[PDB]
């Protein structure tokens, strides 16, 4: 059963489109890189390593542009093709410039009478599980490399066809761990291929007891930073938009902290609103800058803000209220949705245009259950799924 | 779907005055229409301010041909500032040939309509409200949904929708009371009342009902055979001063 | 074609033998359930639990 | 395919079912249930009676 | 731990005569768990004090 790929292994794979797709790639990235490539595969230069390195340091020294040197990976030094371990490292790079052009998707861990169980996954451990269980089925390639600013493991997975004499490859699915946590985030595809992966994962996870994933969202998340605030291990995981300063927990000093810069000692001087209803009937720059600042702590938490200046800590793209009411005795419902880059922050300026009234903003409708559609019952949300 | 393009006037014309000779110049018959009732602004009683007198005519041969269809449909008053306006259907030659007669005939000149939030929720009140032969008003509901659009930097929210199921529209009118305008009482402070958004204030771009009607500011539009009268009244009104 | 016929015919073995146990395990959960302690036995500082 | 993906879907399905899970339980909870009740009668009878 | 910790035992004599202490427990950990420890020492006093409410 040796359907796995190593890495001297070179897949069939089309010549234009990886000509365009190392082009987004900046020279720097493209100088170093062909350099580990041929320290691990070689190429067909007639040179040594150190032969390579003054004949590309003299592209670089002269400010040559990115097309001629992709045009010398593909046509001198790699003629034939790309292998998979130089496939793999060509997207690890990408992820980390770019994050923006990835989607996410979460998924729930949960065994026995529902309790979430955090995964304690090895990556030694779940390489060679997870190809053993894929290789019975199909030709798998799995390479996994750790985020260098985040604490969550990327795990890069593909999955090959036979046909063009050899094979060839598919699209990749990307799954992700987070260091300590019991949701997963695996990026969204709706294909036979996509369905056994994320299925063959459970089970070598599952070695201890029955383990199932369940798919928290439906919308996904635009950036893997914007979902790890959001569902990942943090301490604004729960508390967000209005409360988002207990989060931060700057306001409290410590107790053997002095005393004399306390809050309490010190004061602070606010607005007074008026509960009576003016805004239908509809000046001082001292009252005006309150008005500003009083929008400025709904939305956001903080009078400073937390990170132009209208944009939210985590943008949401889709959200769908339900708002459920008896009046007469009798269940009266409306549904509210919106579209939109940053829901939240859009709505934001709204207020500070006075399209609509500050004071009557629902908590939900403040920011509150960030990326987080469902239905309010009775004063209540209720997640939706 | 028909399409409805409204149109105003300046002045108050005559209009009868010559179906004969409307005629040569189009090279087919064209009717008249002459008729008057009462629209009572207050069901209690009415001045003689709701004294409304309506035109209706067509140009057309082929009723097998149902896309080449045109209906011109008069209506105002002779007291205040505007008397009257217009509104047609469809595109073809026969919408403007007619209109180029009377361009140069009264010395009116047109001027396209304008609709904006003070006016574009009080049309469907209208729409929904319904009269019997016997005189007696009730009222057939409809599930309206609200179109918001807007205008913002980084497009952060750019459309954003209201949806109220009908029942529900049932159970708010029924709290406040019997009123003649459900709308004023039942719903737009409702959406206020709860989620703190003016919708008048805010930008609207449509005010959709359940398979009756489609308002939207740039042109009306109605799945109807023809338009009621209230309808018209009230854009009336609200083109006024 | 041969080899996965063989890990289908595998599997849905397992299964029946998993489900056939759950089943044969309800079967049981009833059987201890009834007959053994609502008999005459029962103990009455455990009759407060029972109720 | 998807009778291999089928089958393995109801494979875990059936094991991490809670109606799984709560004969388990169910069997602990019986078996415990008689044993308290016999040990507790038995004494009874022996501090009582001979 | 570091919070304070609580044990409960109890142990029943007929006339100086000591009963197994192996059975005892047992009698003592379930009962007070079926019906917690403010309700349960009470029935201990029940069954060893007054056998013949039993029978």
């Amino acid at each position: 059963n040796e359907l796995r790929l190593e890495d001297n292994y070179v897949p069939t794979s089309d010549t234009l489109v990886v000509f365009k797709q190392l082009m987004k790639l900046p020279v720097t990235v493209l100088y170093d890189l062909t350099l580990s490539w041929f320290a691990k595969f070689g190429g067909s230069f007639d040179g040594d390593i150190y032969l390579l390195t003054e004949t590309l340091d003299l592209l670089i020294e002269k400010g040559v542009r990115r097309n001629v040197i992709v045009n010398r990976i593909l046509y001198v030094y790699w003629p034939d093709g790309l292998n998979v371990f130089q496939l793999a490292e060509i997207d690890c790079h990408l992820m980390i410039s770019k994050p923006e052009k990835f989607k996410w998707l979460p998924s729930k861990a949960l065994r026995g009478d529902g309790k979430p169980y955090v995964v304690k996954l090895q990556p030694a451990k779940f390489i060679e599980n997870l190809q053993t269980d894929l290789a019975k089925i199909y030709h798998c390639h799995v390479y996994m490399f750790k985020h260098p600013s985040l604490p969550v493991l990327i795990t890069r997975i593909q999955l090959f066809d036979s046909n063009g004499k050899p094979l060839i490859s598919r699209r990749p699915y990307y799954v992700a761990f987070p260091l300590n946590s019991p949701i997963i985030f695996h990026s969204v595809d709706k294909d036979i291929y996509a369905r056994l992966v994320l299925q063959s994962i459970s089970r070598t996870i599952s070695e201890r007891e029955t383990i199932i994933f369940k798919p928290v969202q439906k919308i996904p998340v635009k950036s893997i930073h914007n979902i790890m605030t959001l569902l990942g291990p943090s301490r604004f995981a729960e508390s967000m938009g209005p409360w988002e300063c207990y989060a931060s927990a700057n306001f409290e000093r410590s107790p053997l902290h002095d005393y004399k810069k306390h809050q309490g000692l010190t004061g602070k001087k606010v607005m007074v609103r008026e509960f009576d209803d003016s805004f239908l009937n509809d000046e001082e720059p001292e009252i005006r800058r309150l008005r500003l600042e009083k929008n400025m702590i709904k939305f956001k938490g903080s009078a400073n803000g937390v990170m132009s200046r209208y944009s939210s800590l985590v943008p949401i793209e889709k959200v769908g209220f339900t708002l459920k009411n008896e009046i007469n005795s009798r269940i009266i419902t409306i549904k509210l949705k919106f579209n939109g880059n940053d829901i939240f922050g859009g709505l934001h300026e709204l207020c500070d245009k006075n399209l609509i009234n500050i004071d009557k903003v629902p908590g939900w409708l403040a920011g509150e259950n960030g990326s987080f559609s469902g239905t309010i019952m009775n004063g209540d949300f209720q997640r939706e799924q | 779907p028909y399409t409805w393009k409204f149109l105003g006037i300046s002045k108050q014309l005559s209009l009868e005055n010559g179906i004969a000779k409307l005629n040569q110049l189009l090279n087919l018959e064209v009717d008249l229409d002459i008729q008057t009732i009462r629209v009572p602004s207050d069901p209690d009683g009415g001045t003689a301010a709701d004294e409304y007198i309506r035109y209706e005519m067509r140009l057309d041969i082929s009723n097998l041909d149902e896309g080449t269809y045109s209906k011109f449909i008069f209506l105002g008053n002779s007291k205040m500032e505007v008397p009257m306006f217009l509104c047609y259907c469809g595109t073809d030659n026969r919408n403007e040939v007619v209109l180029q007669w009377l361009k140069a005939e009264y010395g009116v000149i047109m001027w396209p309509i304008k609709f904006e939030q003070k006016t574009m929720i009080k049309l469907a009140d209208a729409s929904i409200v319904h009269v019997t032969k016997e005189n007696i008003e009730q009222i057939t509901w409809f599930s309206s949904k609200l179109y918001f659009e807007p205008e913002t930097q980084d497009k952060n929210l750019r459309q954003f929708s209201i949806e109220i199921p009908r029942e529900s529209c049932e159970g708010l009118a029924l709290g406040y009371g019997n009123t003649m305008h459900p709308y004023n009482d039942a719903i737009v402070p409702y959406i206020y009342n709860e989620t703190g958004m003016a919708v008048e204030r805010l930008p609207l771009t449509s005010v959709i009902l359940a398979g009756h009607t489609k308002i939207m500011r740039e042109s009306i539009v109605t799945s109807t055979r023809s338009l009621r009268n209230r309808v018209l009244a009230v854009v009336l009104q609200s083109i006024q001063f | 074609n041969e080899r996965l016929e063989a890990i289908l015919s595998r599997e849905q073995n397992l299964l029946e033998e998993t489900r056939k146990l759950c089943m044969n395990l309800k079967t049981n959960n009833k059987k201890r359930l009834t007959e053994k302690l609502i008999q005459k036995d029962l103990h009455p500082v455990l009759n407060k639990a029972m109720e | 395919n998807q009778q291999i993906i089928s089958v393995r879907n109801e494979i875990q399905e059936l094991k991490a079912g809670k109606d799984w899970h709560d004969l388990q339980n169910e069997q602990a909870k019986l078996n415990d249930k008689v044993k308290l009740n016999k040990r507790l009668n038995d004494l009874t009878s022996t501090l009582l009676g001979k | 731990c570091f919070l304070p910790m609580s044990k409960i035992s109890i142990a029943l004599w007929k006339g100086g005569e000591r009963f197994n202490q192996i059975d005892l427990d047992e009698i003592c950990y379930g009962l007070i768990k079926e019906y917690g420890v403010k309700t349960g020492l009470k029935e201990i006093c029940n069954v060893c004090l007054f056998p013949d409410m039993y029978a």
